[PDB]
C-alpha cells in the first residue's frame, strides 16, 4: 500500500476516535434521559 | 483496500450541540439537543428530530422555517454538513456548537429550504454539474430516473452499498484514458472574497503522469503554501493523486470540497 | 472583468429580444434569473430555471463567472431558460 494512502486511512480512523467515537455513547445515553 | 476508505467518510460523523437562541428572561431555558451529523449530508436533510425537539417549547404561531448558525454566521443548508465543519468550528472545541433559530430568516445569507424535493434538486444539480466535467454529462444523463432516484434515497436513508451501487458508475472512466476529463473540485476559504474557486483540472500530466494535491492547489490556489489545507476533517499529503482523491475522498454529490483554514494554537 | 452571455429558450415561454448580454462575474444566477423575469413579465411565484450545457440547473447562489471559466464555449456562456424542468 502506497505511503499516501495508508496516511489517509490511520487519519479517518484516528478523526473518528477523536470524534465520533468520544461522543456517541454519552449522547446516546443523554437522549434516554430526555 | 480502497473501499474502507468510502466507509470512513461515508459514515463520518460530528458531534453537534443544538441550542436553542433564547435569552436570559425567558419562562424556561430549553435543553440543548446533542446529535452526531452525517458529514456528507445537509442540514436540512437531517435535522427533523431536532426540529420535533424544539417545537415542543414552542407556539404554533411561533413556528416558522427553521434556521441555523454557528458564532453568529448563518449556515448554508446546501453546504454539506462535513465541510460547513472543517470551515468554520473544526479549530473550535467539541462538539459543534449551533444555535437554532425560528423568526429573523437572513434571507440575504441563506437560501430557504421549502421542502426536501428542493433538497434532492439541489443534490442532482451538483452531481450533473460534476460529471459534466469528468464525462460531459455522458454517464449520469444516460441512467434511468430510478437510478436518479435511488443515488438520493441512499443519501437521505444512509445506506452505503445502495448509493455506491450506482454511484459506481460515475467514478469509472474510458480505458484508453487514465482518469476523468476534469475534476470537480470546490476550494474553499474564509479570507477570499470568493465564495469558493472552481476552474477547468485535468488530473493527468501530458507525459502522462497523474497530477498530485500539490499540483492543483499549485496551479488554482498557491496562495496556501502556513495553512491546513483540510478534506472530510482529515490533513492528505500534497503528493497524493488527484485523479484517486476524486475518486474517494469526493462527497456523495461527486465534488471534492476542499477547505483551507489557517493552522489552529 | 466581465463575461458575455448568450439567453436561449425552451418554450412555451415568453423569448427575449436582446439575449446578447454583457455580466460581471460576480453576479449569480439568482440575480440573472430576477433580471429575466421582468423582461418575460414573469412575477416572484412564477419559478424559472436556468441550465448550462443544457444538462444541469446550477445554484442560484452560483457565480457567472465561474460557470463561464467552467462551461464557457467560445468567450461566452451559454444558458438556457424555461418556465419548468427541462432536463433531470
Ligand atoms: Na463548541
Amino acid at each position: 500500500m502506497p505511503r499516501w494512502k495508508r496516511h489517509i486511512s490511520e487519519q479517518l480512523r484516528r478523526r473518528d476516535r477523536l470524534q465520533r467515537q468520544a461522543f456517541e455513547e454519552i449522547i446516546l445515553q443523554y437522549n434516554k434521559l430526555l | 483496500d480502497d473501499k474502507d476508505v468510502l466507509r470512513d467518510v461515508w459514515f463520518g460523523r460530528i458531534p453537534t450541540c443544538f441550542t436553542l437562541y433564547q435569552d436570559e428572561i425567558t419562562e424556561r431555558e430549553a435543553e440543548p439537543y446533542y446529535l452526531l451529523l452525517p458529514r456528507v449530508s445537509y442540514l436540512t436533510l437531517v435535522t427533523d428530530k431536532v426540529k420535533k425537539h424544539f417545537q415542543k417549547v414552542m407556539r404554533q404561531e411561533d413556528i416558522s422555517e427553521i434556521w441555523f448558525e454557528y458564532e453568529g454566521t448563518p449556515l448554508k443548508w446546501h453546504y454539506p454538513i462535513g465541510l460547513l465543519f472543517d470551515l468554520l468550528a473544526s479549530s473550535s472545541a467539541l462538539p459543534w456548537n449551533i444555535t437554532v433559530h425560528f423568526k429573523s430568516f437572513p434571507e440575504k445569507d441563506l437560501l430557504h429550504c421549502p421542502s426536501k424535493d428542493a433538497i434532492e434538486a439541489h443534490f442532482m444539480s451538483c452531481m450533473k454539474e460534476a460529471d459534466a466535467l469528468k464525462h460531459k454529462s455522458q454517464v449520469i444523463n444516460e441512467m434511468q430516473k430510478k437510478d436518479h432516484k435511488q443515488l438520493w434515497m441512499g443519501l437521505q436513508n444512509d445506506r452505503f452499498d445502495q448509493f455506491w451501487a450506482i454511484n459506481r458508475k460515475l467514478m469509472e472512466y474510458p480505458a484508453e484514458e487514465n482518469g476523468f476529463r476534469y475534476i470537480p473540485f470546490r476550494i474553499y476559504q474564509t479570507t477570499t472574497e470568493r465564495p469558493f474557486i472552481q476552474k477547468l483540472f485535468r488530473p493527468v500530466a501530458a507525459d502522462g503522469q497523474l497530477h498530485t494535491l500539490g499540483d492543483l492547489l499549485k496551479e488554482v490556489c498557491p496562495s496556501a503554501i502556513k495553512n491546513q489545507v483540510m478534506i472530510h476533517g482529515i490533513e492528505p499529503m500534497l503528493e497524493t493523486p488527484l485523479q484517486w482523491l476524486s475518486e474517494h475522498l469526493s462527497y456523495p454529490d461527486n465534488f471534492l470540497h476542499i477547505s483551507i483554514i489557517p493552522q489552529p494554537t | 472583468k466581465k463575461i458575455d452571455i448568450l439567453l436561449k429558450a425552451v418554450g412555451d415561454t415568453p423569448i427575449m429580444k436582446t439575449k446578447k448580454w454583457a455580466v460581471e462575474r460576480t453576479r449569480t444566477i439568482q440575480g440573472l434569473i430576477d433580471f429575466i423575469k421582468k423582461f418575460l413579465k414573469l412575477v416572484a411565484s412564477e419559478q424559472l430555471f436556468i441550465y448550462v450545457n443544457q444538462s444541469f440547473a446550477p445554484s442560484p447562489d452560483q457565480e457567472v463567472g465561474t460557470l463561464y471559466e467552467c462551461f464557457g464555449s467560445d468567450g461566452k456562456l451559454v444558458l438556457h431558460y424555461c418556465k419548468s424542468q427541462a432536463w433531470g
